């Protein structure tokens, strides 16, 4: 009864891990949701298809979380700098590579 | 085991105790609807895959299917035939008849008895609440349970849980495998727990709606203080036109 | 006649202007809304990690 009860509460435990995780990708979602929805597409899905095609191959899961971090900094300027630029170009790499 | 040819959908699952008006759009499929007809009024719907179809085939169907029943056979000559059905309960699928139109050699109804009736009602208590808090708390579905309490005969478990997951709209696939499980509370804690993370993304849609409260508010009120500074400054421009007047 | 005929046509413009204007500041509302909570967020840290 005590080891069910244990496998219950770890169930539990690892569906709010999963349910929390997904919510972040349904504000992912909402997100990109919000950019089509307002004129430009996000470059007619421009790092949609990026993230996607990265994330379509199979990564090691330390591979897509940092994929999904260097992603998320390209909340910045990108005319010349080398923190999107680079991003960019380190953002394409890792989509390009075979896996 | 008998011939009940089985109506293609696009991509519903129907659940037992769910009456669907499915709108069989497609010609290839609407001589399957024809055939439920007269068939003894005995239809055997059994979902297609995930994906919509292009085109039905015999190896999209399931290993799992249900054995609805014409309820309401008015006739709409449309191209898309509505057909108003209700399955009875699921059953599994064995073999199937090339189409379209498709048809299969489906089983007897294939169900799961209602075992353990203490911590099953009890599960069932819960998903009930859980259901009907998402009724009275999700505005973006707003489904009565007059699909739930409507029926009441068969009380068994299994017809609740697919009927409650029907009533709402996360995907039909969740929808397939859970009436392909086994196991009663299973598809109770299934349906419980999309309810569960409904919620969340309903809480969610609260906290976000807060952040976006609190920021307009922040937004109104500096533009507030910027005007009275403009009121607060405005106060000497009288005597700034006079002395730009006659003096 | 036309002259009123594009009083009007400048009328309902200017009514979708204001909700064209409503509906994009609400939107990047939101979109900063939902950035306030994001790993996203903190993600965008470079030197900071």
């Amino acid at each position: 009864l005590e080891r069910f009860e244990l496998d219950k509460r770890v169930a539990q435990r690892v569906k709010e891990q999963m349910d929390t995780n997904q919510r972040e990708y349904y504000l992912r979602e909402q997100m990109k949701a919000i950019q089509k929805e307002l004129g430009g597409e996000d470059g007619l899905s421009d790092l949609e298809a990026l993230r996607k095609k990265i994330e379509e191959v199979g990564m090691p899961e330390a591979v897509k979380t940092k994929a999904l971090k260097e992603l998320d900094r390209l909340e910045r300027m990108q005319q010349g700098s080398p923190e999107a630029t680079v991003a960019r170009t380190y953002l394409d790499w890792l989509t390009e590579v075979p896996w | 085991r008998l011939e009940l040819p089985v109506i293609p959908l696009r991509n519903t699952v129907i659940l037992p105790h769910t009456t669907t008006p499915v709108d069989v759009g497609r010609a290839k499929s609407k001589r399957a609807v024809e055939e439920a007809m007269g068939a003894d009024r005995l239809i055997f719907l059994v979902a297609q895959r995930d994906p919509e179809v292009d085109d039905p085939a015999p190896d999209d169907l399931y290993t799992w299917g249900v054995q609805a029943v014409v309820k309401q056979a008015m006739r709409l000559p449309d191209g898309t035939l509505q057909v108003m059905v209700e399955a009875r309960a699921r059953a599994q699928v064995t073999d199937y008849i090339p189409g379209p139109y498709l048809r299969a050699r489906g089983e007897v109804f294939s169900e799961i008895f209602p075992i353990d009736e203490a911590v099953v009602r009890v599960l069932v208590e819960e998903l009930k609440e859980a259901f009907e808090k998402y009724v009275a708390n999700h505005k973006s579905l707003r489904l009565d349970r007059y699909q739930l309490e409507a029926v009441k005969g068969t009380s068994d478990p299994a017809m609740l849980a697919d009927t409650i997951a029907y009533h709402a709209t996360w995907t039909v696939a969740e929808k397939q495998e859970i009436l392909e499980l086994t196991d009663l509370e299973a598809r109770l804690k299934k349906v419980l727990g999309l309810l569960s993370r409904d919620l969340e993304r309903f809480e969610l849609d609260k906290r976000v709606a807060q952040r976006v409260k609190e920021q307009m508010d922040t937004n109104q009120r500096e533009y507030y203080l910027r005007e009275q500074m403009k009121a607060i400054q405005k106060e000497l421009g009288g005597e700034d036109g006079l002395s730009d007047l006659e003096a």
